[PDB]
């Protein structure tokens, strides 16, 4: 990695620029060697903050909310150079600020009508023992279409995706014991679904150095099959605690042969 | 509208979301209390059923003296069961006042009486209080066959219409036959029987009437809280979209103060 | 044959078993019933349920009030009001109560008042008798 600090204590003209200084790093890096780059923007949202600070020291009248009138010009040149080309696929993942709980501030709307993920993530699926805990039900990735990654990934997502939901609503329903186990289809979708939610957390490389779970790489084919064996109960006479931080499927087969003493 | 008006409407709509959710979750241990009480007494009251059924006495026509129990809550809050009580025992009171004519009626909780002081003012005879509160259990009951007894009354025929449980969102509005006095059992059927003499059948008949009410108030309890934890979780849900839309107002009017504010300083400094 | 519902406000015994003999043990005086019987209705007694379910089990308990009622297809409905188990008594309790019972029995002037000592005491004392 290359890093571009733009600190807080420079004046907002040498903080509109740090975007576009990391932007011309991996252009170098697009147009140069043609790679697959990543432009890790810690905060949008201080981006719009120092252009919005400069064009209020230039004495331009400023526009609705507080921000400047050159705010999805300023975001439509940053964000249109981090487009890919037919050499190299620069590709940014940014960390977004969203004032007041809004989305309809104008920050986040020019942002939100440049996203294309926005991956939550979060404490509360943290607090249960997943790391980190990255919501997928209010994550809408807009290439989640069959004809983009195809149908049978398409159709594992979904499965995963509502089979998730419905976990949630009958989570609800046993947390308030209505009928304590509704059916066997309840307690059938409950056991995949918690399978699930352990089998989504993964053991990390940057974390191995401090603890022995080692960190595991797991491609694209590898986790349609597991989720595909989860969902199909292939696996339903495995115990939920085999899933927990485990890379691929025959891993957590393996300990569930391990645990099985 | 202005910024405070919506800051306190959306203030005041958070509490009622989680005082609902409260009642809710009150209305579910409660419920759960009285589903588990529930068992002994369903095969309590199907029984008095039973042999009700098998000993299947009719009803004797061309007389007077008929009584309707409404038993119900006390304390409502709980979606549309006292409505179709009350429309149950103005029913079967239109259909008693032709033919009938001593309607005098009994009923239990505040809510009876206040859905009954305006068709059938004059015909509530009593009124109990305090149901639903605790658990509804034996010696109550015994207190309202003491009231229904012991404070002198006479009738032959008439419904306790009861609150009846189904389901945790369902419920039924519907009534049982109160065979009342000895001439209506002593007729034919408990002279087939055997040791039908007319004081142990009336002792009979007032461990009967003990045993239905005992059986019509936990059943009511039962629908009751079931119900009300069905309306209290609607009325969250409603009370949270409504929360939903009057944050996404309140965002919309944050926006436009701040840019009306914001132009009129720059229109200040422009026209200097 | 006859099913043996018993039940009581607290809970519910043998509903829908076949039972060989109860004995039905009452206010009108304490009667034994088996498969075949009369139809009848009667009210109950402080008194001691004593049944015997096809294979000689004898499982006597007491209790206060209720009714029985049996038909021609034998159902028998005994529909308890407090039903109390042996494991569930003490004695110096219904002595000192039937002590009481006896002082408040001796000091009664109202015939309500007296009949409520009555079958105070002779709850009592039929209670003592199941005791001992």
């Amino acid at each position: 990695v290359a890093l571009v600090y733009g600190q807080m204590n420079e004046p907002p003209g040498a903080r509109a620029r740090v975007a576009l200084t990391g932007l011309t790093v991996a252009e170098y890096f697009r147009d140069q060697e043609g790679q697959d780059v990543l432009l890790f923007i810690d905060n949008i949202f201080r981006f719009t903050q120092a252009g919005s600070e400069v064009s209020a020291l230039l004495g331009r009248i400023p526009s609705a909310v507080g921000y400047q009138p050159t705010l999805a010009t300023d975001m439509g040149t940053m964000q249109e150079r981090i487009t890919t080309t037919k050499k190299g696929s620069i590709t940014s993942v940014q960390a977004i600020y969203v004032p007041a709980d809004d989305l309809t501030d104008p920050a986040p709307a020019t942002t939100f009508a440049h996203l294309d993920a926005t991956t939550v993530l979060s404490r509360a699926i943290a607090e249960l023992g997943i790391y980190p805990a990255v919501d997928p039900l209010d994550s809408t990735s807009r290439i989640m279409d069959p004809n983009i990654v195809g149908s049978e990934h398409y159709d594992v997502a979904r499965g995963v995706q509502k089979i998730l939901q419905d976990y949630k609503s009958l989570q609800d329903i046993i947390a308030i014991l209505g009928m304590d186990e509704l059916s066997e289809e309840d307690k059938l979708t409950v056991s995949r679904a918690r399978k699930i939610q352990r089998f989504l957390s993964q053991p990390f490389q940057v974390a191995e150095v401090f603890t022995g779970h080692l960190g595991k790489l797991v491609p694209l084919k590898e986790t349609i099959k597991g989720f595909q064996q989860i969902l199909a109960g292939e696996f339903d006479h495995l115990p939920e605690q085999a899933f927990y931080m485990v890379g691929p499927i025959e891993e957590a087969v393996a300990k569930a042969d391990k645990l099985a003493e | 509208a202005t910024l405070k008006d919506i800051t306190r409407r959306l203030k005041s709509i958070k509490n009622i979301q989680k005082i609902t959710k409260s009642m809710k979750m009150v209305a579910a241990a409660k419920y759960a209390r009285a589903e588990r009480e529930l068992k002994p007494a369903r095969v309590y009251g199907v029984g008095s059923l039973a042999l009700y059924e098998k000993a299947d006495i009719k009803t004797p026509e061309d007389k007077k003296k008929h009584l309707i129990i409404g038993v119900s809550s006390d304390r409502g809050l709980c979606g549309a069961i006292h409505s179709s009580v009350a429309k149950q025992m103005k029913s079967e009171a239109a259909n008693l006042a032709a033919a009938g004519k001593e309607v005098k009626i009994i009923g239990v909780g505040d809510k009876i009486r206040s859905i009954l002081h305006r068709t059938h003012s004059d015909q509530f005879l009593v009124t109990f209080k305090e149901v639903g509160r605790r658990p509804p259990t034996f010696g109550d009951a015994s207190v309202i066959a003491l009231e229904l007894l012991n404070s002198g009354y006479e009738f032959d025929e008439g419904s306790i219409i009861f609150n009846r449980f189904r389901s945790v969102i369902s419920y039924k509005t519907e009534e049982k036959p109160i065979f009342s006095l000895d001439t209506i059992s002593s007729a034919e059927s408990m002279s087939i029987y055997d040791d039908i003499d007319a004081d142990v059948l009336r002792n009979y008949q007032e461990y009967s009437l003990a045993n239905i009410i005992y059986y019509s108030l936990k059943e009511s309890t039962t629908s009751e809280q079931s119900a009300r934890m069905t309306a209290m979780d609607n009325a969250s849900k409603n009370a949270s979209e409504m929360i939903d839309k009057l944050t996404l107002t309140f965002n919309r009017t944050r926006q436009a103060v701040i840019t009306k504010e914001l132009i009129e300083i720059i229109s200040g400094a422009a026209a200097l | 044959q006859m099913s043996f519902t018993f039940a009581s406000p607290t809970q519910v015994f043998f509903n829908g078993a076949n039972v060989r003999q109860v004995d039905v043990p009452t206010q009108t005086g304490a009667f034994g019933i088996l498969a075949a019987h009369v139809p009848t209705l009667q009210v109950l007694r402080p008194g001691l349920v004593v049944v015997h379910a096809e294979d000689g089990t004898t499982s006597k308990y007491f209790v206060s009030s209720g009714s029985v009622t049996v038909n021609a297809d034998s159902s028998v409905q005994l529909l308890a009001e407090e039903a109390v188990t042996l494991d569930m008594l003490d004695l110096g309790a219904a002595k000192a109560n039937l002590e009481k019972a006896q002082s408040e029995l001796l000091g009664a002037a109202d015939e309500a008042t007296r009949a409520e000592i009555q079958i105070r005491i002779e709850a009592n004392e039929a209670l003592v008798k199941a005791l001992e």
